[PDB]
RNA sequence: AAUUGAAGAGUUUGAUCAUGGCUCAGAUUGAACGCUGGCGGCAGGCCUAACACAUGCAAGUCGAACGGUAACAGGAAGAAGCUUGCUUCUUUGCUGACGAGUGGCGGACGGGUGAGUAAUGUCUGGGAAACUGCCUGAUGGAGGGGGAUAACUACUGGAAACGGUAGCUAAUACCGCAUAACGUCGCAAGACCAAAGAGGGGGACCUUCGGGCCUCUUGCCAUCGGAUGUGCCCAGAUGGGAUUAGCUAGUAGGUGGGGUAACGGCUCACCUAGGCGACGAUCCCUAGCUGGUCUGAGAGGAUGACCAGCCACACUGGAACUGAGACACGGUCCAGACUCCUACGGGAGGCAGCAGUGGGGAAUAUUGCACAAUGGGCGCAAGCCUGAUGCAGCCAUGCCGCGUGUAUGAAGAAGGCCUUCGGGUUGUAAAGUACUUUCAGCGGGGAGGAAGGGAGUAAAGUUAAUACCUUUGCUCAUUGACGUUACCCGCAGAAGAAGCACCGGCUAACUCCGUGCCAGCAGCCGCGGUAAUACGGAGGGUGCAAGCGUUAAUCGGAAUUACUGGGCGUAAAGCGCACGCAGGCGGUUUGUUAAGUCAGAUGUGAAAUCCCCGGGCUCAACCUGGGAACUGCAUCUGAUACUGGCAA
């Protein structure tokens, strides 16, 4: 399923930072960013109109760590759901359980916070849930189990997470390590960078 | 064939020899009426009709005749006796 | 109330029987044009009270022969 | 003979019986005249486990209809107070 | 709330715009094949030979119908061995029960297959002339006899299959009489027609000592209903071919007799000379049909595997019997081919039930467990039966979910590759270091699918009866194939777990070496003639991921059959030109009709599916509640502008 590879080569192919690493520092400047994704890295291409639609879909797919069969089912459920299907696809990607626990600060990366929720450690509404792709509804409280609480990793990501922009569609206490998903995140709160309409145009091709 | 319900196969043919005796005696009293109305016998057909009418209705009660065929045999024969004379 | 249909007589020469064509005005499934279709039936009459080419109103009855399941009701617009 | 019996639908190890009015000669999931409710045996202690339209069931037993042992049990189980 | 839904590209030329094919990017599949391969969930799994089948199993049940006793377990006697209070053993249907037999019911259901079938089918909507076991409602009846026959003995034919003679015996088997109706026939008068008893308990009384007698349950018979199932008819719709144009004598119609549960040339005789057909009859080829599925923006196109409805078939062909229901998958009889047995006279068999074998094929699985659940047959029940069904095995066949770690980490290690020889890339990648244990593995806990049924007790009902039975409660002991289940908890250790295609344009992703129109690639343009981003290898990169590519097939793109939605001066395309029948269409005004049309209502359009809002599985796939939808058809009631009819 998952990538299980070098997670800065993916950020160099897209150019921008995908927040795939914890970032105790800033740009690591140990990775040669914005210069070369490969051997022919100085050779920048024409990047045609199909390719600019492919790069934006592969950018969003590499942030959350989903695969294409799982991503195409996200688009398919976003198109039939009422409203703007551009921000409906992002409300479902930000409704993932491994993403919400990242934005609450309990994981330093997406792949680290996926390993917490996959290892039977994180419960929703007082019930233990095991998967990464659990769609959380509004006013659901997600807690951390006491056997994996006090884990030399979960609070260590919490003092790292004051610089992570304070996502204000969910309130986090982080002393008791609980948090509720208040409402769905609107389009005006997601990074101002991704062009979701290129993803809707790529699957209509 | 190798069942235990081949008893039904030997039960069916002894009901066939029972029914074919009753069915042939049922319609040979009908043949007494049809042979009488062709000869012009008015009174001899009426006494022959009165001997098949207990016969054809008793077989309708046993299940050999449906009671719609036994009613059909009495209907067209009285329609055949009265048009004779 | 009885379901009944109109229709004109095509032929009559069959000894207490007449045949009757019924014109229905149906629309095409694909093209949407309205096409006249024909419903030639063998209908029953008693004493031959119908020549050729006149409107006869019919209603459905018990089967009277092989392809004869309709009897006459009345005759309007008798042939001249 | 019309029978009011359970037609087992639902997935493997997760049964879901439809309280249905079918002729006795037909199959279990085969033809029927009417369905008059359902029965969920695995719906354990949550909100809702069984529902039977008892007016239509009482209509069919007035016409003459045998009922199965489970259908006779669910009609008993919708009690006078419960 | 029940839809928010429509992309193009390459290639004719020196170049161009058109026209016009070809090809590609998409989705899908009962898939196959190649490489690869961790787990789980829910599904799916001979598409070809409707070819041939070894073996097991798939339909039995009822003693509360009957004669009974071949076993089984007791009891009662008779013996005698002895343990003198315990034995072995002979009678007894005396009981519990029950082989065989008669009888009742089922075997026509469930299951499988798609050969035939182009309409004797199916779908939708109507109709009348029908039947209908079990179920249920109502009203009544249920009297009195008779003659048999299997079983069982005695004998006998045959190798067997299967018989033959003689003598017995019962019934809810069979037959008659009585008795009848709102039943059948008939205008009426009249005439005629049925049955069957068992079981539990019982006070008083007869008690020939078995029982009569009382009560309850249950079955029987007739008629009329209801419900259900089925038979029949009509209209419309449901494939291709006109290089198939005429077809049909029981044919078309009438009358009359006969048949059917019922209408009918269904059948027969006699009369009439019709009937179908260019709106495609007839003939030929192909084919199960539908709800649906796939695709598509839709209209459409293709399709009918799974699930569900209907039909057809059961070695091939033909036939009827029994029965409420069959012209009968695991019935009969006949013929045929095939296989087997035989004492050569004669017999036996039918997997398109489940599993399986051979064969065919590109290809499709276990000779498994259990009646626990849900159904079905039988039974008063207890129960028995059930390859239906519930599960298990096999298979990446499909869809869905998860894992193969996470975070730091620059000596930018070594190594590989490239270089302009400076470096660059592989690459935070690894190593190192710090953590985590899902899943798999090892132990320990542990739901739910279980409702009932049995025993006992109490109450009510019934009755002469606190008896019995029925009903309602309560108590006790129990009933799970799956299954060392889902799930939860504990232990250990980054430990058990990543491929496949591609990198010239289309089309996301490039350099080096080898080869030199060779070997080869290729879906289309086309690459390869010594400096190949196109061949083979290496490094790098891109795509998708327990899969990935290839082939096959369908739709899309294709507006490239154009109803939506195309064209015909020169690109393909106006008949050489007229006249004219059927057909299609029709100026204008008024009246009328309500057919087309439109509005409303009603019945129906099965369920599943699709869609919408919810619910249950840790989410999802999956399951499920309700609604929408099922563009339809039919009837009824209005509207009268337009179209049509009619009249002027």
């Amino acid at each position: 399923a998952r990538y299980l590879g070098p997670k800065l080569k993916l950020s160099r192919r897209e150019g921008t930072d995908l927040f795939l690493k914890s970032g105790v520092r800033a740009i690591d400047t140990k990775c040669k960013i914005e210069q070369a994704p490969g051997q022919h890295g100085a050779r920048k291409p024409r990047l045609s109109d199909y390719g600019v639609q492919l790069r934006e879909k592969q950018k969003v797919r590499r942030i959350y760590g989903v695969l294409e069969r799982q991503f195409r089912n996200y688009y398919k459920e976003a198109a039939r759901l009422k409203g703007n299907t551009g921000e409906n696809l992002l409300a479902l990607l930000e409704g993932r359980l491994d993403n919400v626990v990242y934005r609450m600060g309990f994981g330093a990366t997406r792949a680290e916070a996926r390993q917490l929720v996959s290892h039977k450690a994180i419960m929703v509404n007082g019930r233990v849930v095991n998967i990464a792709s659990y769609q959380v509804s509004p006013n659901d409280v997600v807690s951390i189990r006491e056997k994996a609480k006090k884990q030399s990793r979960v609070k260590a990501a919490l003092e790292l997470a004051e610089q992570r922009e304070k996502p204000t569609w969910l309130e986090v206490d982080a002393g008791k390590m609980e948090g509720t998903f208040k409402r769905k995140p609107e389009r005006s709160d997601l990074s101002a960078d991704i062009n979701e309409h290129l993803i809707v145009e790529l699957y209509s091709k | 064939n190798i069942k235990s319900a081949k008893k039904r196969a030997i039960q069916s043919e002894k009901a066939r020899k029972h029914n074919a005796s009753r069915r042939s005696m049922m319609r040979t009293f009908i043949k007494k009426v049809y042979a009488a109305i062709e000869a012009g016998d008015k009174a001899a057909a009426q006494k022959a009709f009165n001997e098949m009418q207990p016969i054809v209705d008793r077989q309708a009660a046993k299940g050999l005749i449906h009671k719609n065929k036994a009613a059909r045999h009495k209907a067209n024969l009285t329609a055949q006796i009265n048009k004779l004379a | 109330k009885i379901r009944t249909l109109q229709g004109r007589v095509v032929s009559d020469k069959m000894e207490k029987s007449i045949v009757v064509a019924i014109e229905r005005f149906v629309k095409h499934p694909i093209y949407g044009k309205f096409i006249k279709r024909t419903t030639k039936l063998h209908v029953h009459d008693e004493n031959n009270e119908c020549g050729i080419g006149d409107v006869v109103e019919i209603r459905e009855c018990r089967p009277l022969s092989k392809t004869k399941s309709w009897t006459l009701v009345r005759v309007v617009e008798k042939a001249v | 003979m019309v029978t009011i019996r359970l037609a087992r639908h639902g997935a493997k190890k997760r049964p879901f019986y439809q309280v249905v009015v079918a002729d006795s000669r037909n199959a279990r999931n085969g033809r029927f005249i009417e369905r008059v409710g359902f029965f969920n045996p695995i719906a354990s202690e949550k909100e809702e486990g069984t529902r039977l339209d008892l007016d239509r069931i009482a209509h069919w037993v007035g016409q003459g209809a045998t009922i199965s042992d489970r259908v006779a049990a669910l009609i008993k189980e919708v009690n006078k107070a419960a």
